[PDB]
RNA sequence: AGAGCGCAAGGGUAGAAGGGGGCCUGACUGCGAGGCCUGCAAGCCGAGCAGGGGCGAAAGCCGGGCCUAGUGAACCGGUGGU
RNA sequence: CCACCAGCCUACCAAACCCUGUCAAACUCCGAAGGGUCCCAGGUGGAGCCUGGGAGUGAGGGCGCGAGCGAUAACGUCCGCGU
RNA sequence: UCCCCCGUGCCCAUAGCGGCGUGGAACCACCCGUUCCCAUUCCGAACACGGAAGUGAAACGCGCCAGCGCCGAUGGUACUGGGCGGGCGACCGCCUGGGAGAGUAGGUCGGUGCGGGGG
């Protein structure tokens, strides 16, 4: 959504992050302009982000344009952001990751079981005009072990896909215990 | 241009049956014969080697063309023989020769297969070829009793220009094959 | 190892040598292999002793 | 099939036990069978 | 599939890169490095006779005089599946001397 | 326990423990997990100490994703003996792990539960630990 | 001091590292004889005025200036061009 | 090119060094440019030359085998020989 | 569940297969930093060349970082450039 | 001077694997014959030799599609000669010149000298 992003120059990105104005790069087709976000509200509004949303950058140059994320840099040690890449948007069908609203509590589930959320994010191509928020995948009649995948989900008319089709989107597995002391052997 | 009864048969027979139930409107696409090869793959000339080969050379006499003794390649530790030079006869046959071959074959070899219920419509290689096997070597018209020792079949290797199912079995049925049904 | 015993291919014409090795374990008998002595050309060369 | 000692050719019959007079060109001069 | 660079054996020194293609014999002389060639003798594209072995003969020694006019001396017969069938034109009495 | 039964070089040296996780400090698996804090070797025997008190405390529990595999020989040598005389034997089969590397997680459990469980589980692990969810740990397979 | 059971080995032997590598680089002049590479396999391949005897080793034929050759689809070559 | 390339691997290799064949027999004579190596001593790659010979129409190849071990200074003697 | 030969399969064991995470000195698709070497130029310095006589000197040891052995113990102890 | 095809070198998969489309009047590949040079560890496959009919199917020459393959910025981290420090340590931070991998973007189903056959 909203996030003030100020242009960048040639200073050291070291200072940037350790002053607040956190270093991040954006591009698209030919461009590769240099900016930075801020520490607090970028990280805050990013929990509400990921590549599921349309982030506005309000550059103090009289411009204010939307992007999607891409390639984030954690600092490994003391794991927490230290760079972000932002691919700008258009309106011709392009690719990103769809979230799967898991809906349904079947029989492996309830009677034990553990949810197996595999591709919580799947690779799909959508027209950026209709940016569908989410897609609901349903377990429903799924016993422990078995799985849901391929063309079993919802695909909005503007939503087209390209993953396997095979690849398991989600599944269920046995919930473990202390009778594994017996298995222990 | 030696003319055999199967030559004039396959000749006219293949063409318009294919031109009518099929039709590859381009005179040279209709696939026909190709290579007629035969190979028995023993490995029982562990020793007694090429004395078991003379048994296979009288076979070369029945078709009319000498064979080449092809071989193993690795190190077998069960039925003996390592390195790789046993009794794997691969004999190669062509146009007019395959004609007298499959002449005596389709005319008088297939009837004494006493187990006869029909050629296997399932041993095709789906690329216009048709491999199978057999049991007796004397089922080939010109090898009387006083010559055969133990047992000797062979693995019939007939490749055709074909490359699709229906038309493979069709070419063969236009050549006069005794299949399943 | 022997059964492959070595020899000095002495030539005729009263000497001139080149040194080699046999092979008793192979049907190799004596050996008059064509070699070139210190004096002349590629003439003869037989086999002698060890 | 040139070479040296190639096992020959020549014509042959198929005087079957039915009444077949098939003309052939096989290694054996005179054969005859069943059908 | 007679690549091998039989032409690596023709990297040697000087080149005569021929190739017969059914009908015409596309025999050529090539100087190397520069990739600059020289001769393009043929059978049927030469507008001479019309048989394989005959033209060959004559055209071979045609090349003779050709090279002996342009102050050369020797080159090297070249092909993948050549086998060499004499054609005692064999472009060597044809100029090269290499025969 | 669990480890390879016959690898390549039995007697393998110690080396060096600098830092960076090498990669594999996201989540990608279970609901809540545990992250290392001190750059070094980490024991298998201790991995199973963890798994013991863990899956013990919460019987009939969920599932465990242990992204850690302890296959590096200990160089351990006899007692009351002189120096030299050989090199240590393939004892304690441990792993090369630095901080950050999301060691191990569970799923199908409630927050507070994963909290306490992984609290003691990680507590046991021969150092100090951190406990992580699956929020800002997005996209880096 | 009761020194409980010990052991022994076999891994004390080590082959003698004979000097390897290329001896000349682009520029230097060989004089027929000045070898240039003590290599194993064709890490570098001979060409113009460069020979290669029995040990896979490129050397000297002329009074040449050294140069390399990148060929990838055949590997890497070492050529020599003297005066001309 | 993970096959095979005698026997350890490493490395390299199919645009062969692999696998089959015809004619042979250069595991030659006299040298030796110049380098690698290194205290020495040995070890080592070897253009090119002169005799003569094999192969291939020829270009051209042959002073052993894809290679990195298959080694023993000097006296004391033994055989053939100048 | 039949033989003209086969039809057929499990909330059974079970390779290949791939996705997800993956570790390695003797694994290498990519590969730095640097280091090493030759050409040009500067570099006047108890530099370098050649020869000759005169020397000695060859258990080295604390320290830093790169590897080992120990046990990620030793005023341990073994190489490495550096001191 | 130019377009096309056939012999060829060169950059070295941005060059190719797949799919689709297309011509053969010329060159080209087949094709037919094995009388004939050649030759099959056996085979007219072949390498050849003798060329009518016929073909553009397989081969090929050219394109259109990124689907696989490959190339892959750079924003930027990992590290690293040089120098400086903190703790018991394992290791860690600072200033300087440098600075990959990964993969994000994107790209490419390539281009160039000679020679000849045709307009």
């Amino acid at each position: 959504y909203r996030l003030k992003a100020y242009y960048r120059e040639g200073e050291k990105p070291s200072a940037l992050r350790r002053a607040g104005k956190l270093p991040g790069v954006m591009y698209n087709r030919h461009l590769n302009r240099k900016v930075y976000v801020d520490l607090v509200e970028f990280d805050k509004v990013f929990r509400q982000a990921s590549i599921h949303h349309v982030i506005v950058l309000e550059l103090p140059d009289g411009q204010s344009l939307p992007t999607l994320v891409r390639q984030v840099n954690l600092d490994k040690r003391r794991r927490r952001p230290e760079h972000v890449d932002f691919f700008v948007l258009s309106d011709e069908p392009v690719e990103m990751y769809v979230p799967l609203r898991f809906v349904g509590t079947p029989a492996g589930v309830r009677a034990g079981g553990v949810l197996q959320e595999i591709h919580r994010d799947i690779l799909v191509k959508v027209s950026p005009r209709n940016i569908p928020e989410f897609i609901e995948v349903d377990v429903s009649g799924l016993e422990i072990g078995d799985s849901l995948h391929a063309s079993d989900l919802k695909l909005p008319p503007g939503v087209e896909l390209a993953v396997s089709p095979e690849e398991t989107i989600a599944a269920v597995v046995p919930p473990e215990d202390v009778e594994k002391l017996a298995e222990e052997a | 241009p030696l003319d055999v009864a199967l030559k004039r048969k396959y000749y006219e027979e293949v063409r318009p049956e294919l031109i009518r139930r099929f039709g590859y409107q381009n005179v040279w696409e209709v696939p026909r014969l190709e290579k007629v090869v035969i190979n028995q793959g023993l490995g029982e000339a562990k020793e007694d080697a090429r004395i078991l080969e003379k048994a296979a050379q009288e076979l070369a006499l029945i078709t009319g063309q000498k064979p080449a003794v092809t071989r193993a390649k690795k190190s077998i530790s069960n039925f003996k023989l390592r390195k790789g030079m046993p009794i794997g006869l691969r004999v190669t046959l062509r146009r007019d020769r395959m004609w007298i071959f499959l002449e005596k074959l389709l005319n008088v070899a297939l009837p004494r297969i006493r187990d006869f219920r029909g050629l296997n419509p399932n041993s095709f290689d789906g690329r216009g070829n048709y491999n199978l096997g057999l049991r007796e070597q004397l089922i080939f018209p010109e090898i009387t009793y006083d010559m055969v020792d133990a047992l000797r079949g062979m693995d019939i290797a007939v490749v055709t220009t074909a490359e699709t199912d229906e038309e493979a079995r069709a070419l063969l049925e236009l050549l006069g094959f005794p299949f399943r049904k | 190892v022997r059964i492959k015993l070595l020899l000095e291919c002495t030539e005729c014409k009263r000497r001139n040598y080149a040194t080699e090795k046999n092979k008793r374990n192979t049907p190799n008998k004596l050996e008059l292999r064509k070699y070139c002595p210190w004096c002349r050309k590629h003439t003869v060369h037989r086999e002698v002793k060890i | 099939m040139k070479e040296g000692i190639h096992p020959k050719l020549v014509p042959a019959r198929i005087i079957c036990g039915c009444g077949n007079v098939i003309e052939t060109y096989s290694t054996k001069p005179e054969i005859y069978v069943e059908v | 599939k007679f690549r091998v660079r039989n032409r690596i054996k023709r990297t040697g020194r000087l080149r005569l890169s021929v190739f017969r293609s059914l009908k015409h014999i596309y025999a050529q002389i090539i100087d190397d490095e520069k990739g600059v060639t020289l001769v393009s003798a043929s059978s049927l594209a030469l507008k001479l006779k019309g048989n394989k072995t005959e033209v060959a003969r004559q055209v071979g020694r045609a090349l003779a005089e050709k090279a002996l006019a342009l102050g050369i001396k020797q080159v090297a017969f070249d092909r993948g599946p050549y086998k060499y069938h004499g054609r005692v034109k064999a472009l060597a009495e044809g100029a090269r001397e290499g025969g | 326990m669990l480890m390879p039964r016959r690898m390549k070089y039995r007697k393998q040296q110690r080396g060096r423990l600098k830092g960076a996780t090498k990669g594999g400090d996201y989540v990608a698996f279970g609901d809540y997990g545990l992250v290392a804090l001190e750059p070094a070797w980490i024991t298998a025997q201790q991995i199973e100490a963890a798994r013991v008190a863990m899956v013990r405390h919460f019987r009939r529990g969920g599932k465990i994703f242990i992204r850690i595999f302890p296959d590096k020989p200990y160089t351990k040598k006899p007692l009351e003996v002189r120096m030299g005389k050989g090199k240590g034997n393939v004892e304690g089969y441990v792993a090369v792990v630095k901080p950050g590397r999301v060691m191990f997680e569970v799923a199908g459990v409630t927050e507070e539960q994963a909290m306490e469980a992984l609290r003691i589980a990680g507590h046991k692990l021969p150092i100090k630990t951190k406990i992580v969810r699956r929020d800002a740990y997005d996209e880096a397979q | 001091a009761h020194k409980k059971g010990l052991g022994s080995t076999r891994n004390g032997r080590d082959s003698q590292a004979k000097r390897l590598g290329v001896k000349r680089y682009e520029g230097q002049v060989v004089r027929a004889g000045n070898i240039l590479v003590r290599q194993r396999g064709t890490r570098f391949k001979p060409g113009k005025n460069v020979g290669m005897g029995r040990d896979f080793t490129l050397f000297a034929l002329v009074d040449g200036v050294v140069e390399f050759q990148d060929r990838g689809r055949l590997g890497r070559y070492v050529h020599v061009r003297p005066l001309a």
